[PDB]
């Protein structure tokens, strides 16, 4: 599968960003669909995902301003963040995690495949 | 009352010792004891219990004939005290011919599905009333985990099945407050076939050991997040398989991403859990027919992928003897989660051509941090003096 | 980030490096760790899985072990390829999520 993002470059401050992944080869119905942004010179930080029969977790960090959609229509899923900072510019990557056991001594091949990412800057 | 939290640390475990027995065949000589298939046990925070489906009928009954049958409108779900056998006096808390008990700290839930094949109906009774009811979705023998279901901090999970037993099903994880259905989750991940869930609490969610009726012989995982709804699943690294039929140890293999399609084509009910990066698990001693129960603990068997090394190996029931569906309930000690198995050991049709009837015992081994013996613990109830 | 990884790690070419992550025990000490490579400027590849395996394609160069809440990657070979970001990803189970906190930038002099 490809995942490639599409975003707004620039989002002013305090205004929402709207980030949108596509997703070839594979439909979205089968796994976990999560989002991860890396701000310039820092590590990863994780999103959220979202599946479409509804289970979605997200980062407890983010103080709830994050929203993100799944269409099967459209074979895209979107993330919806609210109230963008300064602190909020990053590459946001769109990932899949195709589910594979999170607990215990045995993993999975989460993250398997990512996005090239979109940088998103918030200024004015 | 309070809610179940399963917060405790699982303590240690080198082996299982014996906890309860039925003798169920052996007191229905002379009894009058129900007809019963696919058992279970669920404690609930002072005591344990031994549910079972009944085939409605006791065993010296003239109704007791052709009980071989899975799905009958007569079967009922039997409960009563871990220890008593099927009498007369037990209650019937529903009716099902497949079903899942547990106790979420508060009062009993239980999903029991009943009626047509094609078209049937999930009734989820708690605390002794009807609280909620789903139809089937696939339309094809919906059932549930013929176990004990578990509930984190109220918020019990059961696992219901729908559609053909050899091939695709839709599995969905009904996520259960209250006896209300507050979310439904369809099954995700690297499982191809969920069926019949030894589910057990891993806190801050629930584990299943799944039984795969279509290609695989090892047992899919099924985690279950109470938090966020989210399923993940995968299947046993061990080379050691649990599900029969099966291939014979040198032959077998498990490289849990995908089932491994050796003798796959049928399954029974089991059970499995991780003690570190081992795993413990139980499984027949043939690996064709359902006769025979040892329990062991593979090292590196969760997380290192094939692994053949077994250690700690117990014969619950030996080679000759006849033993079924098997399953894993957790109960809470003074300071952890103690996991304890049952096995149930069929007895009659069709293995057993001269009586008429198909009717079951239990028998219960617990976890133990401390040391052990051997030895067998079969049905013990000879087919001859059985009436037919 | 929870995670917390040295700001760097460097080592000769031929010989091999160990980066570490280290985590709490609703963290690393209970659940697996992934190592993802991060080329600069590209998005970041998948190298080791559940504490272990290697996906189909990742040279046997790359291995990795967990010691308690700690883990650790292993870098044989170490050719001028190598060069890149190593970030360490735990299933976190305080918080129901993934923590990364990476930032291992690895240089091959
Ligand atoms: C699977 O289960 C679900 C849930 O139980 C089923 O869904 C129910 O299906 C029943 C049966 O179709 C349906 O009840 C009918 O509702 C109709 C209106 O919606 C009624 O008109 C109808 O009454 C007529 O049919 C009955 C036989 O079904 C007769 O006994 C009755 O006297 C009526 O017949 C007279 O009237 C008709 C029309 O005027 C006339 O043609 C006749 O000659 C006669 O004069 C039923 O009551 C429920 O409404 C459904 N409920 C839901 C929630 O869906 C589903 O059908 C099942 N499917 C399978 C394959 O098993
Ligand atoms: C038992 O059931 C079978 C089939 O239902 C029937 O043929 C038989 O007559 C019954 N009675 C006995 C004694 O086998
Ligand atoms: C159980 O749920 C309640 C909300 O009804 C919450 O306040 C409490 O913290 C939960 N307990 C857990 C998750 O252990
Ligand atoms: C075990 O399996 C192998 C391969 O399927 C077979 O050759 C052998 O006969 C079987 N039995 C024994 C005892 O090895």
């Amino acid at each position: 599968v490809q995942l490639q993002e599409s975003g707004p470059g620039l989002v002013k401050p305090s205004e929402t960003l709207s980030l949108t992944c596509a997703i070839s080869g594979d439909s979205i119905r089968n796994s976990y669909w999560n989002w991860i942004r890396q701000p310039p010179g820092r590590g990863l930080e994780w999103i959220g995902y979202i599946s479409n029969s509804g289970s979605t977790n997200y980062n407890p960090s983010l103080k709830g301003r994050v929203s993100m959609s799944l269409d099967t229509s459209k074979n895209q899923f979107s993330l919806r963040l609210n109230s963008v900072t300064a602190a909020d510019t990053a590459v946001y990557y769109c990932s899949r995690d195709k589910g594979g056991l999170r607990w215990g001594s045995r993993g999975s091949d989460v993250f398997d495949i990512w996005g090239q990412g979109t940088m998103v800057t918030v200024s004015s | 009352a309070e809610y179940r939290n399963w917060s405790k640390p699982q303590c240690n475990i080198t082996g299982f010792a014996p906890f309860s027995k039925d003798n169920s065949i052996r007191l229905s000589a002379g009894g009058d004891i129900w007809v019963t298939r696919e058992p279970y046990v669920s404690c609930d925070p002072d005591k344990c219990y031994q549910f079972a489906l009944g085939q409605g009928t006791t065993l010296n009954n003239g109704h007791s004939n052709d009980t071989v049958h899975d799905r009958t409108p007569y079967r009922t779900l039997l409960m009563n005290e871990l220890g008593v056998p099927f009498h007369l006096g037990t209650k019937q808390v529903c009716i099902a011919w497949s079903s899942s008990s547990c106790h979420d700290g508060k009062a009993w839930l239980h999903v029991c599905v009943t009626g047509d094949d094609e078209n049937a109906t999930a009734s989820f009774i708690y605390n002794g009333r009807l609280v909620d009811s789903i139809g089937s979705w696939s339309k094809k023998i919906l059932r549930t985990q013929e176990s004990e279901c578990v509930c984190i901090n109220g918020t019990c999970t059961v696992v219901m099945t729908d559609g053909s037993a050899s091939g695709k099903a839709d599995t969905k994880i009904l996520f259960i407050e209250e006896g209300k259905i507050v979310h439904t989750s369809p099954l995700s991940g690297s499982a191809q076939h969920v069926e019949e869930c030894s589910c057990y609490p891993r806190y801050p969610g629930v584990r299943c050991v799944c039984r795969d009726n279509w290609k695989g012989s090892n047992r899919p995982i099924v985690d279950i997040n109470v938090k966020d709804y989210s399923i993940v699943s995968s299947y046993v690294c061990s080379g050691l398989v649990g599900d029969t039929p099966r291939k014979n140890d040198s032959s077998s293999s498990s490289h849990c991403l995908d089932p491994n399609n050796e003798e796959g084509g049928h399954g029974v009910k089991g059970w499995a859990f991780d003690d570190g990066n081992d795993v413990w698990m139980g499984r027949t001693i043939s690996e064709k027919l359902r006769s025979g129960y040892e329990t062991f603990k593979v090292i590196e068997g969760w997380s290192k992928p094939n692994s053949k090394l077994q250690i700690n190996r117990q014969v619950i029931v030996d080679r000759g003897n006849r033993s079924g569906y098997s399953g894993i309930f957790s109960v809470e000690g003074k300071s952890c989660i103690n996991r304890c198995f049952y096995v149930e050991l069929i007895r009659g049709r069709k293995q057993e051509t001269e009586v008429l009837w198909t009717s079951n015992s239990i028998v219960v081994f617990c976890g133990t941090s401390g040391t052990y013996g051997t030895g067998s613990w079969p049905d013990g109830a000879d087919i001859n003096l059985m009436p037919i | 980030s929870v995670l917390t990884q040295p700001p760097s790690a460097s080592g000769t070419p031929g010989q091999g490096v160990t980066i570490s992550c280290s985590g709490s025990t609703s963290n690393i000490g209970s659940n697996t760790v992934n190592w993802y490579q991060q080329l600069p400027g590209t998005a970041p590849k998948l190298l080791i899985y559940s504490n272990d395996q290697r996906p189909s394609g990742v040279p046997d160069r790359f291995s990795g072990s967990k010691s308690g809440t700690s883990a650790s990657l292993a870098i044989s070979g170490l050719q001028s390829d190598d060069e890149a970001d190593y970030h360490c990803a735990a299933w976190d189970d305080s918080l129901n999520g993934w923590v990364f906190g990476g930032g291992s930038r690895l240089t091959v002099l």
